[PDB]
């Protein structure tokens, strides 16, 4: 269903933008807690 | 100085606020549904 | 370090949102209940259970939306998503009103988790658990109204719907069908709630108007620090004022605050006992002496008999729409009505 | 006073926070918008669109009366 | 269902003629009904005289019958009594007397056609159309 | 000039209390707020004109300012028909431009003028304790208020007149040539009971009475203005009153509360200064109209409306008031004191006359009664007309309902303001507005009550 | 020295067991008059023709009522807003028939409670208090004035004022809903927020103070004996209560300043009751609650019901049966 694609895809864009703007500090916080 | 970013407080905020903004956008689109 | 004690350490950290052992019951259940209510009032109809529109998707507003009660045909079926009605179909589950037992059950277990949270944090901080004892009132209300009232009735249909106008419907329904204003248990509830509101207002006004001059600013709020030892307001002046104004006054701070606890909690418990009675249609509907007299004497009218007539009119004009599963066909000539209206 | 977490007034007054949210919050808004405007919410929840409250063969209220076979009941109700 | 053509198909005259309104014509007739008619004809009743309501049986029982478009248009030009005997031009709102009814002096003939079409379609959308004041 | 709470002792939510002893900034706040009032008047009038269908009744369109302009006799003719759109637009434009001027002046005094006016001039410099200067300002404002009352009188007498709803031939803009200068009538309006059938000053029923009262009000206000400018407060006034800025504010709040209550009752009951052609019928007018409408309809059906008894034994259409006047029956028996220009033609010396009801009812009275009955001041908050059990198809709430409700709410909250400021003024002049001194707590030196 | 000054000193005395004051010199006669007439009318008044249609309603205990059904019945609809004292009646029996006791009780009671509010200010001034307890009392006063005075004025008859009885109050409320849809009025909703929240916050405040009491008694005696009247020190640990409540919700949702907490405790139910008093006072002028009846239509135009439509069915059933014999015309204009 194209409806499912065009509904999920905005969430995917939001998640990937948050990931590529927070991922360095996210991996650092994951490392510091082992 | 050098606070954590991802906490229980972070998840507590998003669990509520991410579907809140999703639902608000839904109801905003509902405002333009014709009979 | 045992794994239980390590988990106990993690659950009871001093963070922004306290979790605790009670949080494992509270947070998923409260989230499920709140998300179910918001989901139902945003997207889910009551068209097949009630013949009504009750979501924002259908054009209802914040007053007119509800997670409405399920269809009367299901009885007191718990209406699980995997249950024999819905049979795993989420869409069918939404349409048959399964969001109502979803919200009501998760809400009830979340209320349990919240009073457990009150107990847990009271134990950790080191205070007495009177906040949980006070919260017993709201849980008594929720259990009697949303659970034992429909259980005593024919189905979950006659439970209150989780909505503003749906609750107003439940309220008017209980007036017209049960004469719930006439019930003394509700009168004690009303007395408790209005007394709690009175005590709140009077206690706040008395403290704010018997404050000690403990600062140089006209803004009196900065004349307090939490770690101070002495009282921020004059109990002696407050006592003298209310003794000369009202006749009596509080002379004990601890008794004052226990009474502020006691009045609305007792009101809630009393109204809950009345709702338990109403679950079995054990109403204070009538004063039989006045009906026997009114049936014998057509000159006898009180405000009670007028209220009885109001209830009959409401029942006859509301029941075909309020109970569409019954297929109540009331032709216009049988509807009770006064002259010219 | 501070339990350990970053204070909210520090967080929401940052460039990086608003760089992430200038994107996340409006695009969640448009996700809800496309949930409603593509009509997927009607199919997901079983809510009637404004022309399926009544069909050409049913003009009364489709009050469920079945206790177990409600799927076929909703189907013949349409 | 939709606002179908069968919902908008209404009798045009006494001789079996029918006209089908448009969606725009129905919307305009509804808007005119909200603006000028509903103050006395809310939900098809008549608050001033509910013996003569806007119900379809009421419209059919008039002399001549007012269940068609041209009859309602004629009543909105020259209103009469229910039996057609008396003159209601000074008592019912109309388009032939702009001196005493200025709220309808800016209505064209097509506007009267639209409001008559709405007056014939609205009874089959509401079952309480033309009932008792409190119904 | 302290603009923070350490420099003033007032928090931001009480921050205009920092202006109490800063006269020039206080003058700026006032002028700026005055500009707000004139701005709303102008912009709301422009909105009402832009949302005006002039062939439609004003009460049907949610207008409250155009009825006020039309009552003064601007742009209207017989029975309130709008002849000219332009005077309403002129009144709007004038207020909007004067508001721009007033806002510039208020912002100047509030942000660049002398913060205190007592170091610049002894005329505008005021100390709150200075009883003579405050009475001078009372006197100035009194002189200008009397001039405004005389300006209304000049409009009604020499500038085209005002709308008289009671005028022969129907209501019209007529010139008041004989205002009642009789002090008996004018001041016995003040002694009439504020109850049913008397109505205090709400029952003022003719434009001559209103205009004569405004001549008296203008004379009284100009005389009192010259009084407060020429005299100092006497010893009884100085010994009874609190003399401080918060005290004078609270006195004015009590007066404003009184005036808001009176205005709500005035727009609800009076149809002379609030004509029903512009403000719609009153509740009493609509109920009497319903009774009259169904009297006319059933009389046309051949019913004997005099001898028709209702289900209760009272007359269905006609009955007696408790003093014996022939009045309409039904629940409207309670509205039997209603007087209106459509109904006074059918009233004899004993009440509603049977001969006039039998053979003197005109079609315009029938039309007016049907319109007023169907425009009763009953409506939902969302503007759905009729009784609240009606469905959603009639977009109407009466301007009388809006005005009465608003001004009753404002009058109540201004009574609350009077109580808050009268009490705080007394507490502050007495010295215990900040709380009880611990060393000299007054109750600690009193005997026990028992 | 003077007799008048001696009387003024007695009137304004803080050593009176019950404070009189100048507001009390009006309060005490009006309240005693209203109390005496209310008690006599509640026990033994004859039936009252409230609707003005010669259908007298038995209100008193001696005429077949109980405590729940008993009321001082409002004055006649034939009177309307007319001033009806005893001396305007031809006899006392006529005065009783037309509901004169209700007018007497209500007018003296309203003067008395306004003077109670003035007296509360007066005693706060004589005791060196801050003066705003009377502002908090102005919310029940406004509600009482709304149901006994303002609603009769707007409706045009003192027969529309709330009856002075329990079942009479229920009758007032039900007719109010059928006519004004008060449940849909947001001012009543704010009132329900006020009373529910006031009771909530009363329970919260009381439960937190009782929870954080300082140990000053044994486990045998009542804990209230841990407080001595006029003690300087605090009887409970506010910091402990704040730690509990800022862990129960989160830290910044809890008051730590007791003065802000008590101002909130005063302000919430007072503002709620102010709003509901104004709601009843504005439905006096028929500005009613929201009308959402037939607000949702399908694409054909058929009405889809909501819960407001079921509420309207209940309102219609209440309306068509109310004052069953008083209406002669199709619309209940007031
Ligand atoms: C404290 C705070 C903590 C809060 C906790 C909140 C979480 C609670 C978790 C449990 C929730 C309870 C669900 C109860 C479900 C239920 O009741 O479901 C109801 C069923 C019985 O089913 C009902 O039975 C009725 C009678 O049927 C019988 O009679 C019919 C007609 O003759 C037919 O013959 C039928 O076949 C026959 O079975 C009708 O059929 C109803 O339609 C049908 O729903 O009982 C049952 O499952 C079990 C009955 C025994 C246990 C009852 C426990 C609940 C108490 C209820 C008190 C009841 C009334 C008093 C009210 C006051
Ligand atoms: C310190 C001060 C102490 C003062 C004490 C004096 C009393 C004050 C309270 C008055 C109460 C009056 C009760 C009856 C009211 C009434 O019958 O009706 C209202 C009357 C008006 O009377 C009506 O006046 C009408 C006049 O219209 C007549 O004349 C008109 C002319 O156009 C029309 O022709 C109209 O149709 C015709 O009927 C009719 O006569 C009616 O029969 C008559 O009832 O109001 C009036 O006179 C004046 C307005 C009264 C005050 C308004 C209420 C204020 C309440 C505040 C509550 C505050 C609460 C705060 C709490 C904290
Ligand atoms: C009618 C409303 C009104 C008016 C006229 C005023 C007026 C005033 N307030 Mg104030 N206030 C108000 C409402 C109002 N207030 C409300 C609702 C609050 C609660 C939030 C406050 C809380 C408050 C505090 C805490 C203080 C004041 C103070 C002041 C005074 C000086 C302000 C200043 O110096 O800083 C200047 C502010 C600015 C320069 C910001 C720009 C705002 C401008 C003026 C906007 C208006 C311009 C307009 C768009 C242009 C139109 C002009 C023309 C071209 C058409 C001033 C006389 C101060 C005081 O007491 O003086 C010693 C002060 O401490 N007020
Ligand atoms: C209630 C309103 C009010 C009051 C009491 C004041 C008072 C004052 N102003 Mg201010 N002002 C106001 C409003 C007000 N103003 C408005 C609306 C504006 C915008 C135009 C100004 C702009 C303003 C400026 C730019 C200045 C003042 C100044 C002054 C001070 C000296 C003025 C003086 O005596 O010279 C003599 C007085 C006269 C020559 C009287 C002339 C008559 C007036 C101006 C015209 C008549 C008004 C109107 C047409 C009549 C009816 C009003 C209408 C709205 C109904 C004085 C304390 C001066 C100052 O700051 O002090 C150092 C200064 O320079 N004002
Ligand atoms: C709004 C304009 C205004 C203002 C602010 C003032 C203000 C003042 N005047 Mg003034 N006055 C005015 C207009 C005004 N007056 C006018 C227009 C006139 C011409 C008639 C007068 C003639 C006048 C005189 C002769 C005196 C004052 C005095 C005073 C001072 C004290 C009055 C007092 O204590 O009140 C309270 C009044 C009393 C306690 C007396 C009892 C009055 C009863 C309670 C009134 C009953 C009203 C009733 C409740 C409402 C029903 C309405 C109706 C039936 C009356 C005060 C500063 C006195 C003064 O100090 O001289 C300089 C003084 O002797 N004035
Ligand atoms: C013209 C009349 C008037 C004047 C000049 C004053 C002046 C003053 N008052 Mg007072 N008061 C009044 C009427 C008046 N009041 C009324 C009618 C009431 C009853 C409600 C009060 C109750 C009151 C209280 C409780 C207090 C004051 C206080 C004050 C002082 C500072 C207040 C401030 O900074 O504003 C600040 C403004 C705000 C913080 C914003 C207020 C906005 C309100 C809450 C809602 C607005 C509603 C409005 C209708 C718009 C609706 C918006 C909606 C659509 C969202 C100041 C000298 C304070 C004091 O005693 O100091 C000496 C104070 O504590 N007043
Ligand atoms: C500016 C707002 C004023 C509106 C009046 C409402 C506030 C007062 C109500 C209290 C009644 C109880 C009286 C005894 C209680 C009592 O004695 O209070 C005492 C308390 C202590 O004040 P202080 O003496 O320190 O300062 C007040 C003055 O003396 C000088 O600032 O007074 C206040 O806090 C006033 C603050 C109000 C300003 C902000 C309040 C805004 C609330 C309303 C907002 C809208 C609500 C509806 C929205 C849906
Ligand atoms: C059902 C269900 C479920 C669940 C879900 C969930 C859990 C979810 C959710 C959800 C959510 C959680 C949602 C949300 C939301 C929201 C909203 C819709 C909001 C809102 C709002 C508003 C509108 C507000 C406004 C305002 C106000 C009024 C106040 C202040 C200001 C403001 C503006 C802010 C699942 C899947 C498991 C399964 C199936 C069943
Ligand atoms: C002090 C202060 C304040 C206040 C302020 C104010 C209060 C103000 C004002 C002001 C004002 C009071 C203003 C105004 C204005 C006006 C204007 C600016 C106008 C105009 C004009 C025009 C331009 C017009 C035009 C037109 C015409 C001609 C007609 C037609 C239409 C039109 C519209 C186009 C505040 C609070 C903020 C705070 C801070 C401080
Ligand atoms: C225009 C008009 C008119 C006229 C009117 C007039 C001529 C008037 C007036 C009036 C007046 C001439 C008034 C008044 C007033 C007064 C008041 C409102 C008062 C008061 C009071 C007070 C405020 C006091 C207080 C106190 C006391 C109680 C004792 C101790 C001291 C003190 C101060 C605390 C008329 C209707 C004919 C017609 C229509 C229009
Ligand atoms: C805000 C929360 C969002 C709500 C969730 C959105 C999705 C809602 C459901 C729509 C998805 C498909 O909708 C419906 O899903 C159900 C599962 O429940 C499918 O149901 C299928 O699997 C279930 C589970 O075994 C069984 O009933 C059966 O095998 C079959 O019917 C239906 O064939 C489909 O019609
Ligand atoms: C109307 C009121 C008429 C005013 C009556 C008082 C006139 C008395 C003149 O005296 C004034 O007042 C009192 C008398 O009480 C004196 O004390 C003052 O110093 C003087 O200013
Ligand atoms: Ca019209
Ligand atoms: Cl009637
Ligand atoms: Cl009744
Ligand atoms: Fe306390």
């Amino acid at each position: 269903d194209w409806r499912v694609i065009v509904v999920v895809s905005p969430l995917l864009i939001a998640a990937t933008w948050a990931a590529i703007n927070i991922g360095a500090a996210a991996i650092r916080q994951l490392q510091d807690v082992l | 100085v050098t606070y954590p970013i991802f906490t229980v407080r972070w998840l507590a905020v998003h669990t509520l606020a991410v579907p809140s903004v999703f639902f608000v956008g839904a109801i905003a689109a509902m405002q333009f549904i014709q009979r | 370090r045992g794994w239980f004690d390590v988990l106990d350490d993690w659950l009871k950290r001093d963070r922004f949102v306290f979790i605790g052992w009670s949080g494992l019951l509270l947070f998923p259940c409260a989230f499920m209940a709140l998300g179910g209510w918001l989901t139902g009032t945003t997207f889910v109809t009551s068209w097949y259970t009630h013949g009504l529109a009750s979501s924002y998707l259908e054009g209802a507003n914040f007053l007119t939306v509800a997670v409405s009660s399920p269809a009367d045909a299901f009885g007191h079926s718990l209406l699980f998503l995997w249950g024999p009605e819905a049979q795993g179909n989420l869409t069918r589950w939404f349409q048959i009103g399964g969001l109502w037992p979803f919200v009501a059950l998760h809400g009830a277990f979340g209320l349990i988790g919240f009073m457990l949270r009150q107990f847990e944090i009271s134990r950790l901080v080191g205070i007495r658990p009177y906040n949980a004892i006070a919260f017993s009132g709201p849980i008594a209300v929720f259990v009697s109204v949303f659970l034992m009232y429909p259980l005593g009735q024919s189905s979950w249909f006659f439970a209150p719907s989780f909505g503003v106008a749906g609750i107003f419907r439940f309220i008017l329904f209980l007036q017209g069908f049960h004469n719930w204003t006439l019930n003394p248990f509700h009168m004690m509830g009303v007395a408790g709630i209005l007394g709690g509101a009175l005590l709140c207002a009077i206690h706040g006004a008395t403290v704010e108007n018997t404050l000690f001059e403990d600062g140089e600013d006209s803004n009196t709020f900065r004349a307090f620090e939490p770690t101070q030892a002495e009282e921020t307001y004059s109990m002696v002046t407050a006592n003298r004022f209310w003794s000369q104004i009202f006749g009596i006054a509080f002379s004990n701070k601890r008794w004052l605050h226990f009474f502020m606890l006691f009045v609305p909690v007792t009101g809630l418990w009393m109204s809950s006992v009345g709702i338990v009675g109403l679950a079995l249609n054990l109403r204070a509907y009538d004063f039989v002496s006045q009906e026997l007299r009114a049936a014998e004497d057509p000159e006898f009218e009180t405000f009670y008999t007028k209220n009885i007539l109001l209830n009959e009119g409401m029942r006859a004009w509301m029941a075909p729409q309020d109970q569409p599963h019954e297929n109540f066909i009331f032709p216009e000539e049988v509807l009770p009505r006064g002259n010219a209206l | 006073g501070t339990t350990g977490e970053r204070p909210f007034s520090d967080i929401v007054t940052s460039i990086r926070y608003w760089v992430i949210h200038s994107i996340t919050i409006p695009m969640l808004f448009i996700a809800g918008w496309l949930f409603v405007s593509t009509g997927l919410a009607y199919d997901a929840f079983g809510t009637p669109r404004p022309d399926e409250y009544f069909t050409q063969t049913r003009q009364e209220l489709p009050i469920l009366q079945e206790r177990y076979d409600i799927n076929q009941e909703i189907q013949e109700f349409n | 269902v939709e606002l179908t053509e069968s919902t908008r198909t209404i009798p045009l005259d006494e001789a079996g003629g029918t006209t089908t309104l448009t969606a725009r014509q129905f919307t305009n007739g509804q808007k005119i009904f909200v603006d000028t008619c509903t103050q006395c004809h809310l939900q098809g009743k008549t608050k001033t005289n509910n013996n003569v309501s806007l119900g379809l049986a009421d419209l059919a029982g008039a002399e001549p019958r007012r269940d068609n478009v041209l009859a309602l248009v004629e009543f909105l030009k020259n209103p009469k009594s229910y039996d057609g005997e008396d003159d209601y031009s000074e008592l019912h709102p109309n388009i032939s007397r702009p001196d005493i009814y200025p709220e309808m002096r800016n209505y064209t003939e097509d506007d009267i056609f639209d409001v008559a079409g709405y007056t014939l379609i609205a009874p089959k959308l509401d079952e309480r159309w033309g009932g008792t004041i409190y119904f | 000039g302290g603009r923070d709470l350490p420099s003033t002792g007032f928090a931001w939510w009480s921050g205009n209390a920092r202006l109490i002893n800063l006269s020039g900034k206080l003058l700026g706040a006032h002028v700026a707020h005055a500009g707000l009032i004139v701005f709303w008047a102008g912009a709301m009038t422009l909105f009402e004109v832009a949302h005006f269908i002039p062939e439609k009744p004003m009460y049907e369109q949610g207008l409250i300012l155009l009825p006020h302009i039309a009552t003064l006799g601007w742009g209207v003719g017989p029975a309130g028909e709008v002849t000219d759109i332009f005077p309403f637009f002129v009144v709007g434009v004038l207020h909007l431009i004067s508001s721009a001027v007033l806002g510039l002046g208020g912002i100047y005094h509030a942000l660049r003028g002398p913060e205190v006016l007592e170091e610049y001039s002894s005329f505008f410099g005021y100390d709150w304790k200075d009883k003579n200067q405050m009475t001078n300002i009372i006197g100035y404002h009194l002189i200008l208020l009397g001039c405004g009352a005389l300006l209304l009188v000049f409009k009604a007498m020499f500038f085209g007149g005002v709308y008289d709803t009671w005028a022969p031939g129907g209501g019209d803009v007529r010139v008041i040539t004989n205002p009642t200068l009789n002090p008996a009538i004018i001041f016995g309006y003040l002694l009439k009971a504020p109850f049913g059938g008397e109505g205090w000053i709400i029952s003022v029923n003719n434009m001559e009475d209103i205009i004569g009262g405004h001549i008296w009000i203008g004379l009284i206000c100009i005389s009192g203005g010259i009084w407060h400018i020429l005299t100092k407060p006497f010893g009884w006034a100085r010994r009874a009153l609190i003399w401080s800025g918060e005290a004078y504010l609270s006195y004015s709040l009590g007066a404003l509360s009184l005036m808001g209550f009176i205005a709500s009752v005035f727009v609800w009951f009076n149809n002379t200064a609030y004509p029903s052609e512009f403000y719609g019928p009153t509740g009493m007018e609509a109920s009497q109209s319903q009774a009259f409408t169904f009297l006319v309809r059933d009389q046309r059906l051949g019913a004997n409306i005099a001898s028709a008894q209702g289900p209760t034994g009272l007359g269905k259409y006609l009955m007696r008031s408790p003093s014996g006047e022939i009045i309409f029956g039904g629940e409207t028996m309670r509205f039997w004191d209603f007087r209106g220009p459509w109904l006074e033609p059918l009233r004899g010396p004993n009440g509603l006359d049977l001969d006039k009801l039998r053979n003197d009812i005109q079609p315009w009275q029938v039309r007016r009664a049907a319109e007023y009955m169907t425009h009763a001041p009953l409506g939902s908050l969302n503007s759905v007309g009729g009784v609240i059990t009606d469905v959603n198809s009639f977009n109407y709430v009466s301007p009388r309902a809006w005005l009465a409700t608003s001004h009753f709410v404002l009058g109540f909250f201004f009574l609350v303001g009077h109580l808050w400021h009268a009490g705080r003024a007394r507490a502050a002049a007495a010295g215990f507005e900040k709380g009880i001194d611990r060393e000299t707590e007054p109750t600690l030196f009193m005997p026990d009550l028992d | 020295a003077s007799l008048w000054e001696q009387f003024c000193q007695w009137v304004t005395s803080t050593n009176n067991r019950i404070y009189v004051g100048w507001f009390g010199t009006l309060m005490i006669p009006t309240l005693l008059t209203a109390t005496t007439c209310f008690i006599i009318a509640f026990i033994a008044a004859p039936p009252v023709d409230i609707d003005g249609i010669r259908e007298p309603v038995a209100g008193s205990l001696l005429y077949g009522n109980n405590i729940i059904s008993g009321a001082v019945v409002p004055s006649s609809n034939a009177i309307g807003l007319h001033f009806y004292p005893i001396w305007e009646a031809a006899s006392l029996d006529e005065w009783l028939y037309n509901g004169g006791p209700y007018q007497l009780v209500v007018f003296h009671f309203l003067i008395g409670i306004f003077c109670y509010m003035g007296r509360q200010w007066e005693l706060s001034y004589r005791l060196g208090m801050r003066p705003w307890i009377c502002v908090a009392y102005s919310a029940p006063v406004s509600a009482a004035t709304a149901v006994f005075l303002i609603y009769p004025i707007g409706q045009g008859s003192f027969s529309e004022g709330m009856p002075l009885g329990i079942s009479g109050t229920f009758n007032f409320m039900i007719v109010f809903q059928a006519e004004h849809n008060i449940l849909m009025h947001p001012f009543h909703m704010l009132g329900v927020a006020g009373v529910f929240g006031g009771s909530l916050f009363s329970a919260m405040h009381g439960s937190l103070v009782t929870s954080s009491l300082v140990r000053e008694t044994t486990e045998v005696e009542s804990q209230n004996y841990g407080y001595k009247f006029g003690q300087e020190e605090e009887t409970y640990n506010i910091v402990a209560a704040h730690g509990y409540f800022g862990r129960l919700i989160f830290q910044y949702a809890s008051f730590n300043n007791s003065r802000s907490l008590h101002f909130f405790l005063g302000a919430w139910p007072v503002i709620g009751i102010w709003f509901t008093a104004m709601g009843v006072s504005t439905m006096a002028f028929n500005l009613n609650g929201f009308n959402f009846n037939q607000s949702i239509l399908d694409s054909q135009g058929r009405v889809i019901g909501t819960w407001a439509d079921v509420l309207n069915r209940a309102n219609i059933g209440f309306e068509v049966m109310h004052e069953r014999n008083a209406h002669n015309f199709p619309l209940d204009l007031a």
